[PDB]
RNA sequence: GCGAUAACGAACGAGACCUUAACCUACUAAAUAGUGCUGCUAGCAUUUGCUGGUAUAGUCACUUCUUAGAGGGACUAUCGAUUUCAAGUCGAUGGAAGUUUGAGGCAAUAACAGGUCUGUGAUGCCCUUAGACGUUCUGGGCCGCACGCGCGCUACACUGACGGAGCCAGCGAGUAUAAGCCUUGGCCGAGAGGUCUGGGAAAUCUUGUGAAACUCCGUCGUGCUGGGGAUAGAGCAUUGUAAUUGUUGCUCUUCAACGAGGAAUUCCUAGUAAGCGCAAGUCAUCAGCUUGCGUUGAUUACGUCCCUGCCCUUUGUACACACCG
């Protein structure tokens, strides 16, 4: 009972996603998890959509595992 | 007929029967190309016998398998095994046999199983034991 | 109570308020016989 | 500072149960000072096998 | 002329091929032609029981077994051809049916 | 192993 | 192990012991050769004592055997 | 280089396989060595395979097991407690998808990482017990390179398992995770503090 | 795509008397209710034109009043009589779906019921053991 | 050269031929598509309940295929799963019939499928028109 | 059905027969060493290669006892043992 | 077995032997197995190509793969070592196989107060034998629950749960005037289940038993969570004369402990252990159990007498009903 992730994007969290996502040397989706603090649930849909807008070079794609690298 | 020989490629229990005929490069798995062979991990293992002396030697060859039984890893080890084994075949009977002896070179000193069916099988159940070798665990 | 199911609707199950006993195992020469009739050595002469 | 052996005789199992090997080495550099050392793992002849400290023989395990 | 089969079936094989040779050696001689022996595959009948007549011991099993064999001759001959052989070729051990 | 003892 | 029994030793033997000559340093001809010599019941049995007539005479030749 | 036609297409991704034979097509084997030279003769990085799947018979001889591929010798360690016994193929995912993130770290080659993990991890003394029946006696002996190699495997997978235990982070990265660190002598991994651990009480029974 | 919002979600929730929690998703929110389960609320949700990748403070106060109506007239919704709690009941013989604070109730009036005409099934209600015929000798250590 | 659907990855045509056969609308859809279970052996609903009965029939329709003749009877068999029996063992069971005898149904009307002797549905003559049509529309991007 | 009665060419040769055949001696009041012996030479008579004899009971005593009387070549293991 | 030898040569057991697994493009054939051709046909590109169906008359060929019958094939073969240079063993080469080639069946001399008269129209003795302890039929029981223990199954989560998509094994079973088998294919039912046909007395049909793990794609995101399905209610069916003490299943609901197990202790060295399913059995219904089979498939030894057990020798004996003396 320790987790206490945050499942709803508020504002500060926005942009403190795609202000600390382009300074990540790998990310996944519990390294989102373990930095951010985001859940797993959202970690999923905060990256797979920062691969659209050229934040993220897709390194590898499995549905279990989501391997990812910075694109710049 | 034309330059055609039937074989077949065994694993535990699956069996390949390939048939490699004289024509253009087709490599088929029951009617289906091989880029597309489950699973995806072991799609390199039928390859091995196509990028180990190249994809050049099937231009003149035609291949298709038919194979039956056994379980998901064995029936692409089956396969493997009849497309080596239907190559090496095929440059006996319709080539020479330094280029049919090279083959067995390449194929043997990097798997052993390409040329050579494998011997093991599923050792049987003895009673007293849920397995082979294991026993009921006894309490005193 | 004469029918059986009358006591059973309101009696009460104190079962967990009684300790069970600490050991309740309950189920020795075998080789010495307990017939009391030896074998004589004629009748062994005579069978056998 | 770690110092090399490598191993070229076999001599037979010691220890309570037999899991360690008595074995003789011989230095791959200084090729001499050849010592008998215990070894615990399965060893065939030429083994390079490292060892920290050299300066101690090694006898029958109880 | 007529399509006609035979059916060999018994427990033991050197009766059995017996049985299933001259057959074929009376239809050598015989101009007539023959598919067959077809050597069906064999059916082992097994039952797994308990050693024990009572519940003590260890736990061992018997497994008995039978060993029965098919085999279909097809025949393109006359009635009284194909009847002649099996009353020549009899033996106690196979029994013989014969279909039309 | 019981002794059958009637009522009736 | 691959220990040969007695039954295969002493019949492989008696072998050389009777006939030397026609034997010879190979096991396919010594197997066919013990096939038409002696009455083998089991092909396995017959492979064994032909596989020690042959190693017997590997020995005989490389020196004086003992017992033959 | 040229491209072959085929009437069944050939890729042009496996068509790089035919110049070099390469880990899943994407490692090489060729700027791979092994710094350590008793585990040379044990560590089995000649030959190059696709994948670590090759399905041989290395368990009928005694010293077959260095002759098995040191990424399937890798992989056949992690299928274990009970549920994943016979699960090779989704052990070699845990692996493949592990070396991809192996590699984005340091940039460095996957399977040097797993050489660098391995020699050192596998425990160099190791203190035997010499205890008379019952009570309780330690004394150290040595170990053999194919000890090494294979107690650095064996202890380097049960790492990465307890560190995805009960966590988020999944098994691949945390496989992927405890071969880096270990390369580089971070005590902070695990089969790091075991290793020391473990030649340390050999260094108070010697 | 990620959204973003301030003000709009609700922590707390209060149906039928029965709390639920905002941070988690609305179809497996609904189960927390007693006499809802999973496979209930999913129906429930679609029926009530919910999509399921909502979290519980994520909805709007019209669509708690269209879940609780759904739940509370599950037949007038093209919910099925086998997908209810209690069809052919012991009264009025007609379909229902029990919610939260109405299940232990008649429950009760099952339980009196069945204690009421004395039979074997409820006197071993009283008793306190496993009715359903489970043996006891040596598992019945709870 | 000429693509069949054999030459297509099983997986990816799927994606693409549910989703025309989604967007053709002339498949009928039952009334309980979004209340009912797929296999007795599941416990929860198919998660996209607006197109599963459409990704249903576009691997039904591709199985019909790459086989001859084959019933409802053998399609439950195929789709259906082990049970998650409680504390006893796993068990295969048979899926739901009515579905797959509706998804026969629905795509028997449309001519896809009919009746085939001796048992089974074969494909139709336009059956194998727009599969190999949808291979040839699946491969290309 | 066709019933047609042979006599057997060696009696002693026939483990069955001598059985019965012990079987009426037995019962005449014989003692046991006259009548097991009385069978052994016959078989030895015959040919056979080995003959063994196995009484086990009571006479005259309450304890149970086992008497074994065996001659000749005797196999006991394996395949043959079903063939000889 | 070699070797040493007051022993020499033998017999039983072991090993040999039999059944099964692996080899056979080398024979013998197979429309109840398959293939390739050839017709007849269908799709896509139009290259003549690629994928199906059909042909118990296309009155085609073949047995490579499928089946079984006659055989061959391995005998530690060749070579390095080690050793008494002997029996053997260890490393390589070839080989289908070089661990007793793999696994089992059989399995000695006497014996045990081991177990069964609860399998026999197998029995001796004691008891009963008509108000029968025979038999039959009715209603209940072996399930009954303060408790200690054993063989196991779910699980304790993420290598994971589901929801889709891929879709591959092998051992086996089957009826007629019955008293009902396997039951397809179709048609209803959310399901379980219901209806109508057919085939198969059997490599034909049930059945390719299209099994699950597993593969891929998404939802969940460490939460007793959607991991787990105990306790409990309601309704819907099947089995059987008869299901109440719920036969069994299904639908909804109910959401228990369990967050990796103390002292101890069990099984196991290669397709083995461990997971994962299916069949036959007891069966009118019921399999968390055995007996078999197959899928995926390892870690580490290939050594020792340290624990235990047994065997052998020496030794001691006042034991021989043999230390339970």
């Amino acid at each position: 009972d320790k987790a206490q992730h945050i499942v709803i994007l508020d504002q500060e969290k926005y942009d403190r996603i795609l202000k600390d996502v382009p300074t990540y040397k790998y990310v996944s989706v519990s390294v989102l998890v373990d930095r951010l603090k985001i859940g797993g649930s959202l970690a999923r849909v905060a990256l797979r959509q920062l691969e659209e807008d050229g934040i993220i070079t897709p390194v590898l794609k499995h549905s279990k595992q989501a391997i990812y690298t910075r694109a710049q | 007929s034309t330059q055609s020989v039937q074989t077949f490629g065994k694993k535990k229990t699956a069996t390949a029967v390939a048939h490699v005929k004289a024509g253009k490069g087709l490599i088929k798995i029951n009617g289906s190309p091989i880029t597309l062979v489950q699973p995806e991990i072991l799609r390199f293992k039928v390859y091995e016998p196509l990028t180990l002396v190249g994809l050049d030697k099937f231009q003149g060859i035609d291949i298709r398998v038919k194979v039956t039984g056994g379980g998901h890893v064995s029936q692409v080890y089956a396969i493997r095994q009849a497309i080596a084994k239907g190559l090496v075949a095929y440059h006996q009977k319709y080539v020479d046999e330094a280029s049919k002896n090279e083959l067995k070179k390449i194929f043997a000193s990097y798997d052993k199983t390409l040329l050579v069916a494998d011997s093991r099988r599923m050792e049987p159940k003895k009673f007293g034991g849920r397995g082979a070798r294991a026993r009921f665990q006894k309490s005193y | 109570k004469s029918p059986t199911g009358n006591e059973a609707a309101l009696k009460n199950k104190n079962f967990n308020k009684d300790v069970a006993p600490p050991q309740s195992t309950a189920t020795p020469f075998d080789r010495h016989s307990r017939t009391g009739k030896t074998d004589s050595k004629k009748k062994l002469q005579q069978g056998w | 500072p770690v110092t090399l052996a490598k191993v070229i005789k076999v001599l037979g199992r010691t220890g309570s149960r037999g899991g360690v090997t008595q074995v003789r080495v011989e230095f791959l550099e200084d090729a001499s000072r050849t010592i008998v050392r215990n070894v615990k793992g399965p060893v065939r002849e030429n083994d390079i096998l490292c060892l920290m400290e050299s300066e101690r023989e090694a006898r029958r395990l109880r | 002329i007529h399509k006609i089969r035979i059916t060999l079936t018994s427990t033991k094989v050197k009766q059995l091929e017996n049985v299933s040779a001259n057959i074929i050696r009376n239809a050598a001689q015989y101009n007539i032609v023959k598919k067959g022996p077809v050597r069906m595959p064999t059916k082992v009948l097994k039952i797994t029981t308990r050693k024990t007549p009572n519940g003590e011991g260890s736990k061992t099993w018997d497994a008995y077994e039978m060993r029965i064999h098919k085999r279909v001759i097809d025949l393109q001959a006359p009635a009284s051809t194909v009847k002649r052989i099996t009353q020549i070729t009899i033996e106690p051990g196979v029994d013989v049916e014969v279909t039309i | 192993r019981k002794k059958k003892v009637y009522t009736t | 192990g691959r220990v040969r029994t007695k039954t295969v030793k002493r019949a492989s033997k008696v072998l050389i012991e009777r006939f030397y000559p026609k034997l010879t340093l190979d096991f396919e001809t010594n197997k066919r050769l013990t096939s038409e010599i002696a009455v083998i019941q089991s092909k396995r049995l017959r492979n064994k004592i032909a596989g020690y007539t042959t190693h017997l005479m590997k020995r005989i030749q490389k020196g004086p055997v003992r017992g033959i | 280089l040229q491209v072959v036609e085929l009437a069944t297409t050939i890729p042009l991704d496996v068509q790089e396989a035919q110049r070099e034979v390469k880990l899943f097509n994407k490692w090489s084997f060729e700027d791979v060595e092994v710094k350590d030279v008793s585990l040379v003769d044990y560590i089995q990085i000649r030959n190059p395979v696709f994948v670590s799947h090759t399905a041989g018979k290395y368990a009928s001889k005694r010293f077959r097991k260095a002759q098995c591929p040191i990424v399937e010798r890798l992989t056949n360690s992690l299928m274990m407690n009970g549920r994943n016994n016979g699960k090779k193929l989704k052990a070699v995912r845990i692996v493949k998808h592990a070396l991809e993130i192996i590699h984005v770290l340091t940039e460095q080659n996957p399977i040097q990482v797993v050489v660098d993990a391995i020699v050192n991890s596998g425990a160099r003394e190791d203190s035997t017990r010499i205890g008379s029946s019952g009570t309780v006696r330690r004394q150290a002996v040595d170990v053999s390179p194919l000890r090494r190699v294979n107690q650095a495997i064996a202890l380097l997978t049960i790492g990465a398992r307890e560190a995805s235990f009960r966590n988020i982070k999944t098994i691949a990265e945390c496989l992927a995770e405890e071969l880096i660190n270990a390369a580089k002598g971070s005590s902070t991994s695990y089969a790091i503090k075991k290793k020391d651990e473990l030649e340390r009480v050999a260094k108070s029974n010697r | 795509l990620v959204v973003q919002e301030q003000g709009s979600f609700q922590h707390i929730l209060r149906l039928l008397n029965t709390n639920i929690d905002g941070r988690i998703k609305i179809m497996y929110a609904l189960t927390k209710i007693r006499g809802v389960g999973r496979r209930y609320a999913n129906l429930v949700c679609k029926k009530a034109d919910v999509e399921l990748t909502k979290r519980a403070g994520e909805l709007t106060q019209e669509e708690l009043e269209r879940i609780v109506t759904i739940m509370q007239n599950p037949t007038n919704y093209k919910i099925p009589a086998w997908f209810l709690n209690r069809q052919k009941d012991q009264v009025d013989g007609k379909d229902y779906h029990v919610l939260a604070n109405n299940l232990e109730s008649k429950l009760r009036d099952d339980l009196e019921r069945l204690k009421k005409i004395r039979s074997h099934r409820g006197i071993r209600h009283f008793w306190g053991l496993k009715v359903r015929g489970q043996h006891t000798k040596t598992t019945s250590r709870g | 050269p000429g693509v069949s659907v054999r030459d297509v990855p099983a997986q990816d045509f799927i994606n693409a031929y549910a989703q025309f056969l989604q967007r053709q609308g002339k498949l009928e859809v039952p009334g309980y598509v979004d209340i009912v279970k797929t296999s007795a052996g599941n416990d929860l609903p198919p998660q996209e309940a607006e197109t599963w009965f459409y990704k249903r029939a576009a691997s039904i329709a591709r199985h019909i295929y790459l086989r001859k003749q084959v019933g409802v009877g053998a399609l439950n068999k195929l789709y259906g799963g082990a049970k998650n029996r409680g504390f006893r063992p796993h068990k295969h069971v048979d899926a739901s019939g009515s579905i797959n005898r509706k998804c026969v149904q629905a795509l028997q009307k449309i001519g896809v499928l009919e009746i085939s002797p001796k048992g089974g549905r074969r494909i139709s003559e336009n059956g194998q028109r727009d599969l190999d049509r949808i291979a040839a529309q699946t491969l290309e991007e | 059905i066709a019933i047609y009665a042979e006599r057997v060419e060696e009696r002693g040769l026939s483990a069955a027969v001598q059985a019965e055949a012990l079987k009426a001696k037995l019962l005449s009041g014989l003692p046991i060493r006259r009548a097991a012996y009385g069978v052994l030479r016959f078989a030895m008579g015959a040919g056979a290669k080995g003959v063994e004899v196995v009484i086990s009971g009571k006479l005259r005593a309450a304890r149970a006892k086992s008497q074994k009387y065996a001659d000749g070549f005797m196999i006991h293991s394996g395949q043959p043992t079903r063939d000889f």
